[PDB]
RNA sequence: GCCCGGAUAGCUCAGUCGGUAGAGCAGGGGAUUGAAAAUCCCCGUGUCCUUGGUUCGAUUCCGAGUCCGGGCACCA
RNA sequence: GUCGUAGUCCGGAUUGGAGUCUGCAACUCGACUCCAUGAAGUCGGAAUCGCUAGUAAUCGUGGAUCAGAAUGCCACGGUG
RNA sequence: GGUCUCCUCCUAAAGAGUAACGGAGGAGCACGAAGGUUGGCUAAUCCUGGUCGGACAUCAGGAGGUUAGUGCAAUGGCAUA
């Protein structure tokens, strides 16, 4: 929903490498906004998706894209390397190809969603299935 | 020395040893050193006969040990005599305010008779 | 009792099947009325058996009266004569419960002339 | 014996008709009541209030069990380890007894006295009592109280329900308000 | 741990017989006191008082 | 950036094996003075720097943070 | 004659209950009566005031103001 | 600067084991009992009631199911406890 990459709350651990695989979901409200392409989001720009996508129409309509981070980073300066890892203060949260993105409201979105696209990390298309049959 | 007869209240605040009286109380004994001038934070003792005597003349108003007592427990048996709810309760030693007689009632009823 | 729960050191030697494993048990039983008893292999036989007060033995209804320590132990003697055969292969009385007056009456009923420990 | 009679003989059969099962065993039970005071000194309970159950003691006529505490390091300066309790309960024949004791004497000893709480009952069918003080139940030379921490006691019974209950417990109670 | 305060060790003894048995012990705990069986060179157990009898 | 220490009353500071914390000053109310001081009497409203933990319970004990202070950042 | 050194048979503040008299009228804000309540106070640091004889000390009595709020003020005498 | 022994978990690719100045913590004890055995007993927490409560204190029933307790880390284990 939001992400001021806010923090799993606080620290417990903060390490593991990276990895990905496959995507594993569908919808929730009418409007989505699929991931495809691998890759990882800088959290910072669940931020930038979001400052994005209200610009012209007031805050009306329900948002809600749902993607969770957890998933600190941490980098080094310009030293050696100890191979300790200082702060992390960049948590990627992890997407493969999920897809998630809500415009709980009837309209257009597609022009909509893709204006924020832009500040995602890759490629999305959009597909929205303002329903469910498809899966039980 | 007892203003009101027997009972010596020495070494306290006024106010506070003067509710010592079997009538008045923290309040009652208050309103009455305003019209006194005698302050509370002043012992009994440091007071002087136009101070501690003096509390003996405003004090003649309200009524007060033995008698107060006695014109009381009459008073009672007056509205007591008659056959009233209250007066059949309190001839029993039975709450006749509105407490729940049937149970927890100690103080009122008295000791147990296991 | 058993209402409440079965989580209760009454299990702990029942379990006597491990090890002791041919060591074989008593059971015994409280029933306010009866007492029973009967005497199976451990677990790997339970095709085995005594007697429990066996109404018919001498009259019908096993004309007996009382409960204490006369009643009692012969409630047992019938599982002990009866089963003279495996008396020295040890068998054992397990309390079930506790181990006190009724169930006493009925294992030592026993001791006497079988159930060699 | 005292009271206990009434109940067969003259208690049982108004609930077999009023509610009206079949079973002289449906009919509503007396378990137990078991007594206990409670606050005890967080760090005083020691002389003082041993004594608090002298009294709750010979007031039942048995032995207290002074109770112990469940209750670790929070907010209230103890640790899971001291008695502050008494409880004593009853459920023998002695039960009926501080029952004809009850009824009878003292269930009126307050000046504020008018009955007994009518909504007070468990949810399920018991009551629990309260009351703070004075002896109500003298059997002490009386020129020593304490002011020994009160009293609980909450008599138990196989009552099915809320409202199906009270109908038994007024069936003797001659003290209940009203 | 070697504090002359806490735990020490216990050299222990018995009754005639020259044995010996060691085990700990403390000291601000009650002491100045004990005494338990053990078995000995040979045959029964009794006594071993060890030090600090009671 | 690194290591060591400080953070307690308005100021400057002292203090605690873990449960209710102080001094000098300033401050305040009396006093004495013609009036100020100086002096005399009586007075602490401290969330014990922040945030996590141990605990029944943390100013105290454990980890981290900000801030201050001392030292250091060298060959190149 | 009593009570016998305790917070009392001391001392009366306070409060409650209900009452009187003034005056249109007494909640705010009155004097007093009865009943009950009966505190502080067990003579007071530092420091400080008056008093040289009918004085200080203590005990009452009256009056001005005034419808009715005096332990204040003015005044009188007893004991000393 | 930090670390040099030992104990727990992840890394450690579902038998062992395997590294890094890799990610987290503990030990350098305690205990005439905190051991042995025998007999016996089961949490935490909440709901309704209960005098001395107004968050939690002992009592009563109910929901009461490793979410308790393990002498000290972590893992594993524990009701036959």
């Amino acid at each position: 929903m939001l992400q001021p990459k806010r923090t799993k709350f606080r620290k417990m651990h903060k390490g593991r490498n990276r990895g990905l695989a496959q995507g594993t979901d569908v919808s929730f409200g009418s409007f989505g906004l699929k991931a495809v392409g691998r890759g990882r989001l800088t959290a910072r720009q669940i931020e930038a998706a979001r400052r994005a996508m209200t610009r012209a129409v007031k805050r009306q309509g329900k948002i809600w894209i749902r993607v969770f981070p957890d998933k600190p980073i941490t980098e080094k300066p310009l030293a050696v390397r100890m191979g300790k890892g200082k702060g992390n203060v960049e948590y990627w949260v992890a997407l493969i190809q999920p897809g998630k993105v809500l415009y709980e409201m009837d309209g257009v979105p597609e022009e909509l969603a893709r204006e924020a696209f832009k500040l995602a990390a890759a490629k999305l298309p959009i597909k929205t299935t303002f329903v469910t049959k498809t899966v039980m | 020395a007892r203003i009101a007869g027997i009972n010596i209240p020495d070494h306290k605040h006024a106010v506070i040893a003067l509710t010592s009286i079997y009538g008045v109380g923290k309040t009652r004994s208050k309103a009455i050193l305003a019209a006194a001038g005698i302050a509370e934070d002043v012992k009994i003792s440091e007071l002087s006969e136009g101070q501690i005597d003096t509390l003996r003349d405003e004090v003649a108003k309200f009524v007060v040990e033995g008698d107060l007592r006695r014109e009381i427990s009459m008073s009672i048996k007056r509205l007591m005599d008659l056959g009233c709810y209250r007066g059949l309760r309190h001839r029993r030693g039975l709450p006749v305010r509105g407490q729940r007689t049937k149970t927890n009632a100690r103080t009122r009823k008295g000791p147990r008779k296991p | 009792m058993d209402k409440k729960s079965a989580r209760i050191r009454r299990a702990t030697r029942a379990r006597r099947k491990l090890q002791e494993l041919g060591a074989t048990r008593l059971v015994v039983h409280r029933t306010p009325r009866h007492i029973y008893a009967q005497v199976i292999a451990p677990n790997g036989s339970e095709v085995l058996v005594a007697a429990s007060t066996v109404e018919k033995a001498i009259a019908e209804q096993l004309k007996y009266t009382g409960n204490k320590d006369a009643a009692a132990a012969v409630g047992k003697a019938v599982a002990e004569r009866a089963l003279e055969k495996g008396i020295k292969d040890v068998s054992f009385d397990r309390s079930g419960f506790q181990y006190h007056g009724r169930v006493q009456a009925l294992a030592d009923a026993a001791r006497e002339a079988g159930l060699q420990f | 014996a005292k009271l206990h009679d009434y109940y067969k003989d003259e208690v049982v059969k108004k609930l077999m008709t009023e509610f009206n099962y079949n079973s002289v065993m449906q009919v509503p039970r007396v378990e137990k009541i078991t007594l206990n005071m409670g606050v005890g000194e967080a760090i005083a309970d020691k002389k003082l209030l041993d004594n608090a159950a002298a009294d709750l003691a010979a007031i039942s006529g048995q032995k207290p069990l002074i109770t112990k505490a469940r209750k670790s390091v929070a907010g209230f300066k103890i640790r899971q380890g001291y008695p502050i309790g008494c409880k004593v309960t009853l459920r023998g024949e002695r039960m009926w007894e501080f029952f004809e004791r009850l009824i009878t004497i003292a269930v009126p000893r307050i000046r504020d006295f008018r009955g007994l709480s009518a909504k007070s009952f468990d949810g399920r069918g018991n009551y629990s009592m309260g009351v703070r003080e004075q002896i109500i139940f003298p059997e002490i030379d009386y020129d020593k109280v304490d002011r020994v921490r009160g009293l609980d006691i909450t008599i138990t019974t196989t009552a099915k329900s809320d409202e199906e209950g009270r109908a038994l417990l007024a069936a003797f109670d001659f003290p209940f308000r009203k | 741990a070697k504090g002359i305060r806490e735990k020490i060790k216990l050299v222990s003894s018995a009754g005639t017989g020259h044995f010996y048995t060691t085990t700990k012990n403390k000291r601000t705990k009650p002491e100045k006191l004990e005494l338990k069986k053990f078995d000995p060179v040979v045959r029964q157990h009794v006594i071993y008082k060890e030090a600090k009898i009671k």
